[PDB]
DNA sequence: ATCGGATGTATATATCTGACACGTGCCTGGAGACTAGGGAGTAATCCCCTTGGGCGGTTAAACGCGGGGGACAGCGCGTACGTGCGTTTAAGCGGTGCTAGAGCTGTCTACGACCAATTGAGCGGCCTCGGCAC
DNA sequence: GTGCCGAGGCCGCTCAATTGGTCGTAGACAGCTCTAGCACCGCTTAAACGCACGTACGCGCTGTCCCCCGCGTTTAACCGCCCAAGGGGATTACTCCCTAGTCTCCAGGCACGTGTCAGATATATACATCCGAT
């Protein structure tokens, strides 16, 4: 517990392909349009964008909330470092 | 035009762009020249760091991860593009 | 229920790359709670520039303004 | 029908790297890098110029644009290209 | 300035209450910043359709994407109001 | 010779928003809509943070409006403080918070 | 002698702090200090009397915003004291320098 | 010289309570310090930036509101 | 426990500024009326591009089961920071000046927008052939 | 070893950017005036500074237990290959409402010159709360 955890740090670091299954994150995004504007269409490269932002997002939120974990002397990640981490940059 | 001085970029270029934009009413004559020649400096520092981050990968074609990696190494560089993700980049080790 | 079909193998893959070597078994509720703030931040904004145009299609176009109003630029589209 | 900066990097980079080539992806992302440069400095430029009551945009008010858009080290090199352009543009 | 204006709009929702010359500086400054980012806001979504032309659909646009979603939502009916008194009448 | 202003129901001026725009620089032209649209919301706006600030002033058991009850009523409003982020209003001050466990 | 438990006037000053609206510096020093910096970029310059106002001004702000937040990395830690370690943590995070 | 000694122990104590400090360690002060010299270094770079620009002499009052509307950071209450 | 000292804030007397608040005065300046040119805008057409109907196939996700290693609680020690008191600086009120700016106006020479006639510079679309990925 | 393909070359071109010539109006600039800024001096007093005690909060050590990780099997989902006959999206059209110019009487807040508070501040008075000792 706790070995293959750090080949999977390393692998992922080095690779530039995407993490998120593409069907579901387009289902998804259609589903949260509709709330705003009924019978709407997306261009195939609008849903490449929005899901090349909203990776990066949360790879960027994963790593100040574990400077969070560390500076409370642990390892692991809980929510309540994710609350820190997105009340101090502004969310 | 752009021959006189020394430029590889579009003064002509630079100009129609400058005054399409309506930034202010009269456009002097050093000022494309000023623009287009701090363009391409900052063009050739991209490309080179860029070309460095290849070559040391075995590779002689630049990539997005190659730019990703120069950009993110170099400390003036990182603080001008500190918001921007470019598209498959990946991140830092 | 969409939202569910961001599995929890995904969450970890993009800890994983930010770092991180444990996770609690509460962090794939609130991942999922705050990426869909971002998310619908983002597309209100990026309909909202269609609308103005008269299209019905939301562009590749719509998403990266939309993106640059909010302090974050995407090169490359 | 629809103009880009493909030429004149290509150029440059043949300049600095003699043999390294570059993708199509790579090639957006600088196209779009400089795109957002001149953006940058054009805006400005227009506000600047508006700060003080003035209808010209001249080449020392690019100067400044330089001198408040780029970081340290990066601003003292461009600034110098610059002027060097601009002497050899006149004086020729 | 737009002083003048501030001070009748207040005797028409406090018509006892007064105001500093510090207060009545935040304010102007406050109106000031807000005209300038709708009218850049406009002038982006103008720039974007190759358009030479601000219309009253920018604006309303630039309200939209600058405001907060009920406070915009109270404007665009304000301004929709106003220019069909305009108008019609 | 009726201005602007009082075709459209407001008090705002609407013809020096007009040359506001025009002078700036915004685009070639600008439509005849666009000026009273925009003093409509400059107005509403206006209202807005000077009815909030009157109510705070009237808790303080004041009849002036100082920067403190601007600060107030921006920092306790949702939307406001969404608009109204990263804005310093200066000689106001900072909303009491003591933090639930320093108070033993 | 009569004295006060340790931690209840620092909860009275907290009290005052946090009504008041003055300016906390002495005016003598930041002025000496502002031109002391200025003393670099251009030599033999001068400060209109309200420019230094607007700096002390949106210098305390800056100040006064950044500790309310290096006091949530103290909670976080399990703590009531500040270090360091709190006001690294919070400029990091927001990237003030990273 | 030494001047920013001059911002003194019992001012930053000031600070830090009307932030809702309840105790303060012995080295904050030479890292507050230290922190606001990098905020004054940029504005003032900025500021000095824009009188330069107009041909002045004298640092003013909206030199320095333009520069902190630059970097995020929007003042009301000076122009 | 309260209970009663002992230092705090919280209500009520005043004065006392020094301003917010309305008299005036010219400025500009918005409003009104015509004229001109052309940007709206709403037709009418071809399409590329947007969706759903359906197989496969090969992953990847979901479920369950040890079992250890990390979180969290408790306990002890001792060290660094808070409270209060008696000096020691130095900021901050007022008075003198006093040169070094920032602001406005008047005058001419150079410089940039507009417009005609060129022509070689960019594009979009033909084919290879090596280059890194199989 | 094995393909098998995207990057680089070629291209016919046509519409962009160059040269030349005029004109009218910003730049520069020189002169003067009056603010704006800085600096020296003496006095007071409020704040900073040093110091001593003491305590309570940080930090380390130990134990317990629970939940997260690694591995293996089975289910179901995304990515794949092919297709529909929808729509939608950038095209071009005479046509007419609308924009900016150039100008005449009436507008329509900015300055500066005065007073009447009203929220400040200081003295006074209770009414409320930390502290210690039983």
């Amino acid at each position: 517990p706790g070995t293959v955890a750090l080949r999977e740090i390393r692998k992922y670091q080095k690779s530039t392909e995407l993490l998120i299954r593409k069907l579901p994150f387009q289902r998804l995004v259609r589903e949260i349009a509709q709330d705003f504007k009924t019978d709407l269409r997306f261009q195939s490269s609008a849903v490449a964008a929005l899901q090349e932002a909203a990776e990066a997002y949360l790879v960027g939120l994963f790593e100040d909330t574990n400077l969070c974990a560390i500076h409370a002397k642990r390892v692991t990640i809980m929510p309540k470092d994710i609350q820190l981490a997105r009340r101090i940059r502004g969310e | 035009r752009s021959s006189k001085a020394g430029l590889q970029f579009p003064v002509g270029r630079i100009a129609r762009f400058l005054k399409a934009g309506k930034y202010a009413e009269r456009v002097g004559a050093g000022a494309p020249v000023y623009l287009a020649a701090v363009l391409e400096y900052l063009a050739a520092e991209v490309l080179e760091l860029a070309g460095n981050a290849a070559r040391d990968n075995k590779k002689t074609r630049i990539v997005p991860r190659h730019i990703q990696l120069a950009v993110r190494n170099d400390e003036e560089l990182s603080k001008l593009l500190g918001d921007v993700t470019i598209a498959n980049g990946g991140v830092m080790p | 229920d969409n939202i569910q079909g961001i599995t929890k193998p995904a969450i970890r893959r993009l800890a994983r790359r930010g770092g991180v070597k444990r996770i609690s078994g509460l962090i794939y509720e609130e991942t999922r709670g705050v990426l869909k703030i971002f998310l619908e931040n983002v597309i209100r904004d990026a309909v909202t520039y269609t609308e103005h145009a008269r299209r019905k299609t939301v562009t590749a176009m719509d998403v990266v303004y939309a993106l640059k109003r909010q302090g974050r630029t995407l090169y490359g589209f | 029908s629809v103009e880009t900066y493909k030429i004149y990097i290509f150029k440059v980079l043949k300049q600095v790297h003699p043999d390294i080539g570059i993708s199509s992806k790579a090639m957006g992302i600088m196209n779009s890098f400089i795109n957002d440069i001149f953006e940058k400095l054009a805006s400005e430029s227009s506000k600047l110029a508006r700060y003080n009551k003035k209808p010209t945009i001249t080449s020392r008010e690019i100067q400044t644009a330089v001198r408040l858009v780029l970081p340290g080290e990066l601003a003292k090199h461009a600034v110098s290209e610059g002027t060097k352009a601009v002497t050899k543009f006149t004086s020729s």
